[PDB]
RNA sequence: AUCUGUUUGGUGGAACCUGAUUAGAGGAAACUCAAAGAGUGCUAUGGUAU
């Protein structure tokens, strides 16, 4: 049963970065918040919920 | 065609709570909740049953958009006897009163209206129909009237505003039951007059998907109206895929 | 040529009514019911797949 | 009085419900879109909304035709390109060889359309959308998809050929 | 006669097989007859399978599986001249032996 | 009720074949098998529609067939149409056969 | 119609019965003959089917309905006009 | 893994230890379940046992 | 109508025995009892036989109309199928010339 | 058993309490039902006979084609089976495997043949008349509804002289003569 | 009317052809006995047990 129920992928965050992701940081105090960066120079703040 | 003394053979429609009166011409009718009066001067049909006198109200498609939806052949209407329905943009009892007839004594209809002047006629109608709860409030802030509304099986939106996708969504999240009904009537001119009617309808459909409302069906309302389409959808919180 | 294209177009408007319903100004006089009748078991509606 | 022609009771495969095979066992005529005058799409007017196909992006890079600009050349109008999730998925699924095709397809000028069907087969997703709203241009160079779109009436079809794009069933040109 | 009796594992049903061929499945406490075959053959012994829904009967040459109401479901061609029957409940096997001196195990679930 | 009053029975029969009542109407195509639950009702006009959509009391009747036969335009039309049909159906039938066998006789 | 005058596609009118023979009736043309021949062949074909069924009848055929149905003295089947009243019933009717 | 994931450069844990956030150079930030066979819903006592 | 000889008719199988219902000459008692509504019903029943005669003739002519246009279309349609067939043959010569 | 949920079904794929592979699709029950065979092992006793025919035909097949012995015996086998009525045509040798079936034998049983000769309405009703002693083959009454009728003897199948059935037949056509009975 | 004979409705269902089905097809009763399917109701409550 473990093998048929193994469905690890839940989704993806938004539409992603323009370039490759190279930095991910967590808000160690808040459970559902996540900050990402890319080689594009872009940084985003996510609401994972 | 349907003169005063002319008499018709009334037989049930495919949708529960809707009836067809045959004859030399066919009329869509719904049973009168409050016999002996007309809310906006429609024709009424009396049938003697064992004998009590029941009364049927003629539903004019040209005045009520929902009626025009029936005649074009909407496959699924979530409005049916014994269901709670939320009607947004109830200008007056021209169309709500017909919806109240379909749900019957057991069901309820939540009519929501903003402008006070048409509301005054909504309230006066509401007294005759116990199963209508008129809410004179702005549909853009559902939080204001959350005390008054429970879960509603279907949400019907006739509101003529440019930002419909928000009002229908916000009231959908708070009050619509999962797998519940959503019926939206879209007027191309009101939302965005610069672009053709087809583009607007495609745009509104996409907004509904983003708001987790899987859209089931679209129908255009011609010849009854120009540049109108009724989109029927289900509110699938589990997953729209 | 002008008279022929005049007659061709008006014929086309007549056929377009047969293919689909077309707005024809709306309401003229008291509502006399559905002129040609209503079909209970038919749906002219376009379903989202 | 024991009955005549008695026979032993047996399982009946054809009529017995418990078996799986026996256990299993409002017409619709879609309206012709109001935007369509015979084979003429009267509704479609500039600026044009257009669905991109995966092959369209790949060939566009081969021919050095910029998406937003090269389109504005073909139709002499502003074009609002739209890439669906299915098309985006197919591009990513192609592999490292096509990383540039992915990077261009993410250009902010190219708006994206959400989708609500499980599969990632983009050919059927586009074909459904065009059937239901006659308000999109189809930009695709696939032989199979083009033939399906040609059968649908009132749908302009766009393609990349030679050195610049070509639009087939768009009378306003 | 003579009659061979086998009870259900829970004691709710009784299966009797007359030698000349009267097989009866019944709920003896409440006195309801579930099934009754009058096979014009010699029946040697019978057993209840996983529950009272199914039972097996060892007839002249073959074993037959029956349903609650008495409809035969299978004819076990492989088991020849079976004289004694037994059912292992946890393993869902039917066991047979007879004049052939062959011990045959059959799984009821997969057949 | 299983009585199926002949007035009600004929009433429904004029709605099954309503295509032939008036030559200018030409409704849609539908079958309309008699439903298992139906009722007969009389329309009520609005008092504002007194002159537009109100029948005079004398014109009102108990059966639709009575109202339909009461008209003289419709009544005259059928007599012309039916007489035309009888000519087509009676053409070349036994009657015509006797005449052809009659002329062969000298007188 | 390619390379054809409208004069070529001229209607050839159909002749009528001679006056000396007017008593007999309308002059049969090809079209009216074909109707006569087709109808005759259609009927003869059914007779050829009915004759062979008669020849191939098995005298021992038995149908449970043989009790209800009856046959005339000629042998042609008798069918009731509408498908005897008891004394009590007639008393009510009278 | 996934055909759409191209070079994992960052991976982390949600503060509840239930989810995995990964960053690849294709530009997407994905979420995964820490235990594939598990589900997030509140389980009845009979499920839990 | 077709008249089967009685000799053939006599020796027919039970399945195929033609039901020839003889006319009745002796006046049946019910036939001497039944009351036929006169006057207002008579004008109201002849009308029913009037309407149904128009309706069947209308349908029997519109139905014959369809059969007239059905014959014309299929003749037109078979022509396109022939062109679709003959031109299909040429491609499979043009294609397999390469192969 | 109750309808299995999804996870159960994946773990219980081959489970089937009502159809097993040894049953061979319940061809036994189907062919008893269509032709109303009452003795259970009648189907299989036939099934051994068809197997014998098929086995012999194969061994004749492996022999060389121009072999005179292969010529004679296959002609003999068809002629016998055709005469018995198991085989409807004697042209092709390939019929010995394709067209030899238990139903080919069952169709020659007395209940079925009466139904084809229209002496009864249904095979069930044909059987009841045999057990009632109405049917004769030649001057011998038969109560066995498994009597196989060769092609030749299909012609003498007839009702018993004093049978009430013959009285109804002759009475229906008004052709009853009481001297004969 | 020892007039005429088409039409509407009822009765009956030859032949040929087409489709479906077949230990023929039905019917009635119930505080009857079984084997299944769907929906609905019910604090339906130990996140780690006074
Ligand atoms: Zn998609």
């Amino acid at each position: 049963l473990e093998r048929m129920f193994a469905k690890p992928f839940v989704g993806q965050l938004g539409y992603g970065h323009r370039d490759g992701v190279y930095a991910i940081a967590k808000n160690y105090g808040s459970l559902n918040k996540l900050a990402t960066g890319s080689a594009d120079g872009v940084i985003k703040y996510w609401n994972m919920s | 065609g349907a003169r005063g003394g002319a008499k018709v053979v009334i037989e049930p429609h495919r949708h529960a709570g809707v009836y067809i009166a045959r004859g030399k011409e066919d009329l869509l009718v719904t049973k009168n909740m409050a016999p002996g009066e007309s809310v906006y001067g429609e024709k009424r049909i009396s049938v003697e049953e064992p004998p009590t006198k029941v009364e049927y109200r003629v539903w004019n498609p040209f005045r009520s958009k929902l009626a025009a939806g029936i005649m074009g052949g909407l496959d699924e209407l979530f409005i049916a006897p014994g269901k709670k329905v939320l009607y947004l943009g109830a200008a007056s009892g021209t169309s709500v009163s017909h919806v109240s007839d379909v749900v019957g004594p057991e069901g309820v209809v939540y009519a929501v209206e903003f402008s006070h002047r048409p509301g005054r006629e909504l309230i006066s109608m509401a007294k005759k129909r116990p199963n209508i709860i008129p809410i004179i409030e702005d549909a853009r802030h559902p939080q204001k009237y959350r005390m008054l509304i429970g879960m509603v099986d279907c949400v019907f939106a006739d509101v003529a505003q440019p930002d419909q996708a928000r009002i229908i969504a916000l009231n959908s999240h708070m009050f619509l039951k999962d797998q519940g009904g959503v019926v939206i009537s879209i007027k191309a001119n009101c939302i965005d007059s610069t672009v053709d009617a087809e583009t607007v309808f495609a745009r509104e459909v996409q907004k509904l998907r983003e708001e987790r409302i899987k859209p089931l069906e679209q129908l255009t309302l011609e010849p009854y109206e120009r540049d109108h389409c009724i989109v029927v959808g289900r509110y699938m919180r589990s997953g729209l895929k | 040529s002008r008279v022929k294209k005049r007659k061709k177009y008006q014929k086309a408007q007549k056929k377009l009514k047969s293919v689909r319903a077309v707005y024809s100004g709306g309401q003229s006089g008291v509502y006399e019911g559905e002129k040609t009748g209503i079909k209970k078991g038919l749906t002219r509606s376009v379903k989202f797949k | 009085t024991r009955k005549f022609g008695l026979v032993k009771r047996t399982l009946n495969t054809k009529k017995d419900q418990r078996l799986k095979k026996n256990q299993e066992n409002t017409r619709n005529i879609p309206q012709v879109s109001s935007a369509l005058f015979f084979q003429y799409n009267q509704a479609i007017k500039p600026p044009y909304q257009v669905l991109i196909d995966t092959n369209f992006i790949n060939f566009s890079i081969q021919k050095k035709v910029d998406i937003v600009r090269g389109m504005m050349d073909c139709l002499l109008a502003k074009c609002n390109p739209l890439i669906t999730d299915c098309v985006m998925a197919e591009l990513e699924k192609l592999g490292p060889k096509y990383r540039i095709a992915l990077k261009l397809a993410r250009d902010p000028r190219i708006k994206r359309l959400s989708c609500s069907h499980k599969g990632t087969y983009a050919d059927d997703c586009l074909v459904h959308r065009v059937l239901q709203h006659k308000c999109y241009i189809v930009a695709t160079n696939d032989a199979g998809l083009k033939q399906r779109i040609r059968k649908i009436p009132g749908i302009p079809l766009m393609s990349v050929g030679g050195h610049a794009y070509v639009i087939e069933k768009l009378p306003d040109v | 006669g003579p009659y061979h009796i086998k009870y259900a594992k829970n004691g709710t049903h009784l299966l009797i097989t007359g030698r000349k061929g009267h097989v009866a499945s019944m709920d003896w406490r409440k006195g309801q007859l579930r099934a009754e075959l009058f096979l014009n053959e010699t029946c040697h012994s019978a057993t209840y399978l996983q529950n009272e829904q199914y039972f097996a009967v060892a007839q002249k040459k073959y074993t037959f599986i029956y349903d609650h109401e008495g409809t035969e479901l299978h004819r076990l061609k492989q088991h020849i001249e079976a004289r004694h029957l037994d059912f292992l409940p946890y393993h869902y096997l039917l066991v047979t032996a007879g004049e052939t001196g062959w011990l045959k195990y059959h799984d009821v679930s997969t057949g | 009720d299983d009585n199926m009053r002949r007035e009600v029975q004929r009433d429904l029969l004029l709605i099954k074949h309503r295509a032939a009542l008036d030559p200018k109407r030409h409704y849609k195509k539908q079958r309309w098998e008699v439903p298992e639950r139906f009722a007969i009702g009389t329309i009520i006009e609005d008092k504002s529609e007194f002159y537009s959509s109100r029948m005079n009391r004398k014109e009102r009747k108990s059966t639709i067939l009575e109202t339909l036969m009461g008209d003289e335009a419709s009544n005259k039309y059928f007599k012309r149409k039916y007489n035309e049909i009888q000519e087509k159906s009676t053409s070349g039938r036994k009657a015509h056969y006797k005449k052809m066998k009659e002329m062969r006789k000298k007188r | 119609a390619k390379l054809v005058h409208d004069v070529q596609k001229k209607q050839h009118r159909e002749r009528s019965q001679l006056t000396s023979r007017s008593r007999y009736g309308f002059l049969e043309k090809h079209k009216d003959y074909v109707k006569r021949a087709q109808d005759f062949h259609r009927k003869q074909s059914t007779l050829k089917v009915l004759r062979e069924k008669a020849k191939e009848r098995n005298p021992d055929e038995y149908y449970h309905a043989m009790h209800s149905r009856k046959t005339d003295a000629k042998g042609l089947l008798i069918s009731s006009r509408h498908g005897s009243l008891s004394m009590d019933q007639v008393k009510l009717l009278k | 893994h996934t055909k759409r994931m191209q070079h994992v450069f960052q991976v982390k844990y949600s503060m509840d230890s239930k989810y995995i956030i990964s960053g690849s150079d294709d530009g997407n930030v994905r979420l995964w379940r820490s235990k594939a066979w598990e589900r997030s819903n509140v389980k009845t006592t009979r499920e839990k046992n | 109508g077709l008249k089967v000889p009685k000799a053939v008719q006599k020796e027919l199988p039970f399945k195929s025995q033609i039901h020839q219902m003889k006319p009745q000459k002796k006046k049946t008692y019910m036939a001497k009892r039944a009351v036929v509504l006169g006057g207002d019903e008579k004008k109201a029943r002849s009308f029913i036989q009037k309407v149904l005669t128009i309706s069947k003739a209308k349908d029997s002519k519109r139905k014959e109309q369809k059969a007239s246009q059905r014959k014309e279309r299929l003749k037109k349609l078979a022509k396109m199928e022939e062109e679709k067939s003959q031109r299909d043959k040429e491609k499979k010569k043009e294609y397999f010339a390469q192969n | 058993v109750r309808k299995l949920k999804h996870h159960e079904q994946k773990l219980l794929k081959k489970v089937d309490f009502l159809e097993w592979k040894q049953d061979q699709g319940h061809r036994d029950t189907q062919v008893m039902r269509t032709y109303h065979i009452q003795n259970r092992e009648d189907y299989h006793k036939y099934n051994r006979i068809c197997g014998d025919i098929r086995r012999l035909a194969n061994k004749l097949s492996l022999l060389p084609p121009t072999d005179p012995f292969r010529r004679k015996h296959e002609q003999l086998l068809l002629d016998k089976l055709y005469a018995m009525g198991v085989l409807t045509t004697k042209s092709k040798i390939s019929d010995l495997e394709n067209k030899v079936t238990v139903s080919a034998i069952c169709r020659r049983r007395l209940p079925v043949i009466m139904h084809r000769l229209k002496m009864a309405e249904t095979i069930q009703d044909a059987v009841k008349f045999i057990e009632q002693g109405h049917v004769r083959v030649g001057p011998n009454l038969i109560n066995d509804p498994a009597y196989l009728v060769t092609r030749n003897m299909e012609d003498y199948v007839t009702w018993v002289d004093n049978s009430k059935i013959k009285k109804t037949l002759l009475r229906y056509r008004n052709q009853i003569d009481d001297f004969d009975f």
